[PDB]
Order: C-alpha cells, then structure tokens, then sequence
C-alpha cells in the first residue's frame, strides 16, 4: 500500500506496511537456463583442469 | 592603518561572513543545549484552574502528576504557566485539561 | 466443453439477503479468477468484484463497502454470492464471468478478459 | 471515476465502414493496455470480441479492429451485415484492481 | 481480506503525543520478523525480533 506513518513520541514518525491492494503473490527471481546450463558447463571445463 | 589611494568596489548583502557568524552562533547554540536537557517528563495532561486572589490576567497553576527521582512512585506538584505557552487538548469543551505547547 | 449454470429466478421484499449461485464445469476452475457483473434491464453494465477460488481472496467495487460477500468451497465446484440490504435500485441481473489466470507470479486478477458467463438469474425486488 | 464515455447509438448501411469509440481518463485507458470489448444480443450473455489492446481471439472471423490513442480506445468495423445489430460495451482496467465498464452503444442497421 | 501467507496484521497500543493515554495503532509486519514470546500455549502474544 504505502508507508503508513505511525507517530512515537515528540516527532519520531517511523513508517509501516499498510494493507495489500488486490491479490497477493510470490516475491521471485527469474534466471535464464540456457544461459546458466552452459555458465555452469565452462565453470566445469575451467574447473577440470585442477582435478584430474 | 589607512592607505594611501586605493578605490575598492564593496558590497554589503553579498558577504559570506553574515553567513559565517549566523552558522557560528546556530552551531554554538545547537553545542550549548546538549549537556543538559531535563524536559521531556513533562508531557502530560495539567489540570490548570484560574490562579490566587482572582485577579490574575496571565497565568494559571496547573498543577500536574509528575515522575519523582524514584520511578516507581509519584507525587503531585503544581507550577505558574503563562498563557501563551500552555494549548488545551480536548474534543470538546473540557476546561480543565491542558498541553504544554512542545509536546505535540 | 466450458458452461456456467445458475440458479433460477428469485423474487425478494427491500429490506432482505439474495443468494446467487454459479456451477462452473468442463475446466479445473480452482485456477481461474470469477468476476461478477450486474445488468440492470435497460440500462448498461456495472462490474463488482473478482473471487480467487484457490484461496478465497476477494476484492469489492466502490459504493458497496462490504454489505456483499462472496465466497466457495471446492467440493461441488460452485462460487456464492450473498448479498444483503437490498433496495429497488438492485433490481437487475447477475451474471458469473470467467476471469483471467491464477500464475502465483503475477497479479491477473484485473485483466478484463471474461469469456464464458452464465445465463443469468433475474432478482427482482418488490 | 464514474462511467466511460460512449455514444448513445450508432447507425449505418450495410457494407459501410462504423467506427465506435469510447474515452477515458488517464488511469483507465491512458496507462494500461487492457481495454477489451464485448457485444451482447437482447435478451442474451454478452461475448468477448477483443483481447487486451488489439488481439482477436479464436473463431472470431476477421472482421473486428480494435486501437488506441492517448486516452481514446477505438473499435472499427468494415463489412457490416445484419448481425452486427448489437449491444457494444467498453471496459479498461482502473487500478488498483477495479474494472470499470463503459456506457454502451446500440446498433442499427438499414 | 482472505489470507496473506507473509504478513501477520499484529496490533499494537502506542504512545501518543501526551505520555498519560495510549491510542491503539496497528501496522503488517512480515513473518521472518515477528517471534512468540510464549511461557504457555497461546497463539496471539507476538512480538518483534529486535527486542531481545
Ligand atoms: C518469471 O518466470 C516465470 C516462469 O517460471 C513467469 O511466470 C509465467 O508468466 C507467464 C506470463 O505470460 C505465464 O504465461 C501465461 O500462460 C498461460 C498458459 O496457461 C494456459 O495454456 C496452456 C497451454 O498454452 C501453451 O501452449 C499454447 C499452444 O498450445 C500457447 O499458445 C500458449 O502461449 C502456451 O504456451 C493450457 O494447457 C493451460 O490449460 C491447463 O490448465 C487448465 C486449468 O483449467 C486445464 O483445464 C487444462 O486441461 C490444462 O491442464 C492454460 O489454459 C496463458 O493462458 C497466458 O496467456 C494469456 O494471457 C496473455 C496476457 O493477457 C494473453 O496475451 C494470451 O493470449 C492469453 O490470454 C488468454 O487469457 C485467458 C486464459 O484462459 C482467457 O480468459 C483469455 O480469453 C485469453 O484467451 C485464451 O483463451 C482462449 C479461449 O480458450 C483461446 O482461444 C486463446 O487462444 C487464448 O489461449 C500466459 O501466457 C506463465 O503461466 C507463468 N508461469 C507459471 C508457472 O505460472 C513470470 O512471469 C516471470 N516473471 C518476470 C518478472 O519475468
Ligand atoms: C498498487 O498500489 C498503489 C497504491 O494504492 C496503487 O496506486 C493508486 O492507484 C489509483 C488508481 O486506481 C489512484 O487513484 C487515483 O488517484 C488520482 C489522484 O489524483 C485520482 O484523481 C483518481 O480519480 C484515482 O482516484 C491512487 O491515487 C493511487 N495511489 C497512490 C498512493 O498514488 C496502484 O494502482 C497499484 N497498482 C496497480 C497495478 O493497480
Ligand atoms: C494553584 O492552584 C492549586 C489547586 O490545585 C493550588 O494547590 C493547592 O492549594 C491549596 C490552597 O492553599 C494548598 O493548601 C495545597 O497545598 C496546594 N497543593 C499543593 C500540592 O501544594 C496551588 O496552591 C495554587 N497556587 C497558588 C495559589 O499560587
Ligand atoms: C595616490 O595617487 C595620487 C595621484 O597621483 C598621488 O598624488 C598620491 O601621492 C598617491 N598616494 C600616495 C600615498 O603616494
Ligand atoms: C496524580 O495524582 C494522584 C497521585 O497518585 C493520582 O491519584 C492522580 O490520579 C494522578 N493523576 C492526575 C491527572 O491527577
Ligand atoms: C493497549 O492500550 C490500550 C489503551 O486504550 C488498552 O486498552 C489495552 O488493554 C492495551 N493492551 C493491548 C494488548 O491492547
Ligand atoms: C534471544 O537472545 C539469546 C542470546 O542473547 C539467544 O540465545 C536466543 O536464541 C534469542 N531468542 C530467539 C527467539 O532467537
């Protein structure tokens, strides 16, 4: 919603969450896979050279 | 000293050291209050009446409960506020209920 | 296929509590949005809120303030409305809409994209 | 925030080229791309004809053009028969997760 | 409205501008941030992660 401004004390205003607007869904983060699959190939390649 | 012959242009509202003393004496002000600082207790509700004899035309007592050095005791003491620095708090037409004028 | 079945006509007194019904079948409807729309007969159209079936949430328009309360269960597949303090302004029709798509990653629910409604229930007040 | 603007009817001959528009302010139509249309017989549920801004959804024949401009949503039919006499509707999303439908127009055919 | 599956609502009474009264404010808070302070089995006495 917003920063809900709660007052304490003589001046101190310390902001909380308000309510949800609409539906809630999942925070999240979104990483290619190709791109990771193949990152993860060349760490591996790179990686092989110091064991055997 | 004087000198010889010399014309220089000055200015007047355009100095930097105006601004130099008012920063100095804000800053110095500012240092002067930090050692000692002894009213934040007293932000509470000051049931003032008119004053003695009445024939007063600027204060009224308000007489207040206030924190003693023991914290979990309290005891009641009265004061002489001026009228300026004392707003009433209410929803309606209370005439007995008081603020000090800093605490909101 | 996707068909929305009602309830029959109700005919009510001002003043009492309407209860509409929706039957949602042919598609696993505890993943789509159900929007509620009202016609009046003669005049345009008028949008209350949007149900979540999966967790019940809901949401109302302004100028109803809660006195409307929406709710379902997931065993016989059929989303309630239970409207209350009727007057004769809300002599209209009522129809249950299919919404968007829940995706648990984006908020869809005010996609306005309804395609399969119901036939309507006529609520008529005296 | 009341209703969409919308004429109160429209008229044409068949095979003539109808333009129906509806405006809105600028956080209806403005600053969201989801503005749908939908007809409805009398006495019938009305039917989505329009996807989000632009879109046609399936077994719709391709008829139905909808645009916008700044706070105007458009829609423009060519090739008109005697089965377009319908009831139009506007809607957009409002924000804050609220849908607001439009006036409505009616059709009439000669 | 429904449920949110992060945030509890946990009401609380503050200070008010005056030290005498107490007006009642609430806020919502997330999960990770809000611990049970519990010698028994109740379900409602909650409060923050900070003060310990
Ligand atoms: C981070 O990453 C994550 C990924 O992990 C991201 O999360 C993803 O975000 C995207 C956002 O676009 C979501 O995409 C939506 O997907 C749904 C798909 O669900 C339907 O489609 C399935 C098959 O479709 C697939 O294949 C076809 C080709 O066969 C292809 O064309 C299509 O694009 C898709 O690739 C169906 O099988 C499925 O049915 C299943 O579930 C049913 C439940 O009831 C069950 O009955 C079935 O048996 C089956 O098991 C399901 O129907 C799309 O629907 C959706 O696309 C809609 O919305 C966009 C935006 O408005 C619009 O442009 C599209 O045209 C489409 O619009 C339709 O919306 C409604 C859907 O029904 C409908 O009401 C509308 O009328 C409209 O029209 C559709 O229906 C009509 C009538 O049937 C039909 O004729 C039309 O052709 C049209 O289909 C989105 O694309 C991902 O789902 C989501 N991932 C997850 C896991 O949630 C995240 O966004 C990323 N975040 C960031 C920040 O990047
Ligand atoms: C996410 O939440 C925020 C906060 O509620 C939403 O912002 C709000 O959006 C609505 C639009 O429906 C704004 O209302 C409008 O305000 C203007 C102000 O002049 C008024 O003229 C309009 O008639 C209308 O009432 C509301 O002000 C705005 N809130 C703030 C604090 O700016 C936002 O819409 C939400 N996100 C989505 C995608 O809905
Ligand atoms: C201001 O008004 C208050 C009323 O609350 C006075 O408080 C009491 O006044 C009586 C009258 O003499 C004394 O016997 C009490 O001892 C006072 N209370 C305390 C705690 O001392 C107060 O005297 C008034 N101030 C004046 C008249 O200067
Ligand atoms: C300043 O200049 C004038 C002009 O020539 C000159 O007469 C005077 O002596 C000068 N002042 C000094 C201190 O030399
Ligand atoms: C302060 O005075 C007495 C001392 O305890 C107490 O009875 C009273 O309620 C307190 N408060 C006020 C507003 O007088
Ligand atoms: C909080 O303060 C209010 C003051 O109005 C009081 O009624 C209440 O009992 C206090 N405690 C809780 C847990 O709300
Ligand atoms: C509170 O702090 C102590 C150490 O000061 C710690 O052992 C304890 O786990 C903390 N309580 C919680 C609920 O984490």
């Amino acid at each position: 919603n917003t920063r809900k401004s709660v007052r304490i004390g003589p001046g101190q205003t310390f902001y909380a969450t308000g309510d949800i607007i609409g539906d809630i869904k999942q925070a999240h983060c979104n990483i290619s896979e190709e791109k990771w699959n193949d990152t993860l190939q060349k760490v591996g390649i790179e990686l092989q050279k110091h064991f055997p | 000293l004087v000198l010889g012959n010399v014309t220089e242009n000055f200015n007047m509202w355009k100095n930097d050291m105006v601004d130099q003393m008012h920063e100095d004496i804000i800053s110095l002000w500012d240092q002067s209050l930090k050692p000692c600082v002894k009213l934040t207790p007293l932000c509470v509700t000051l049931i003032c009446s008119d004053a003695g004899s009445g024939g007063v035309e600027e204060m009224k007592n308000c007489s207040f409960n206030t924190t003693t050095e023991i914290r979990d005791k309290e005891k009641k003491e009265y004061a002489l506020f001026y009228k300026p620095d004392i707003v009433p708090l209410s929803e309606t037409n209370n005439t007995s209920e008081y603020r000090l004028i800093n605490c909101n | 296929q996707v068909q929305l079945v009602q309830s029959g006509a109700e005919v009510k007194k001002p003043g009492a509590s309407v209860k509409v019904s929706c039957k949602a079948s042919g598609y696993t409807f505890t993943g789509y949005y159900m929007h509620w729309v009202r016609q009046a007969p003669g005049q345009g159209l008028e949008w209350m809120g949007w149900i979540n079936p999966n967790s019940g949430g809901t949401n109302y328009a302004q100028k109803f303030q809660g006195r409307v309360t929406m709710t379902r269960d997931t065993s016989i597949s059929t989303a309630y409305m239970e409207l209350s303090r009727l007057r004769s302004d809300d002599t209209a029709v009522y129809y249950c809409a299919r919404g968007g798509w829940i995706s648990l990653y984006y908020d869809s629910s005010g996609y306005p994209n309804f395609d399969y409604w119901g036939q309507g229930t006529l609520v008529t007040v005296s | 925030q009341s209703a969409l603007t919308q004429p109160a009817s429209v008229s044409g001959s068949p095979g003539q080229s109808i333009t129906i528009s509806c405006t809105g302010t600028s956080s209806d139509v403005g600053s969201y791309n989801l503005v749908s249309w939908y007809q409805q017989h009398p006495g019938k549920a009305p039917k989505l004809m329009i996807y989000e801004v632009s879109k046609r959804p399936s077994g719709v024949s391709n008829r139905f053009s909808g645009s916008k401009s700044g706070n105007t949503a458009s829609l423009t039919i060519s090739g008109l028969q005697a089965e377009d006499e319908a009831d139009y509707y506007c809607c957009s999303y409002a924000g804050s997760s609220t849908v607001i439908f439009g006036g409505g127009t009616k059709l009439t055919v000669l």
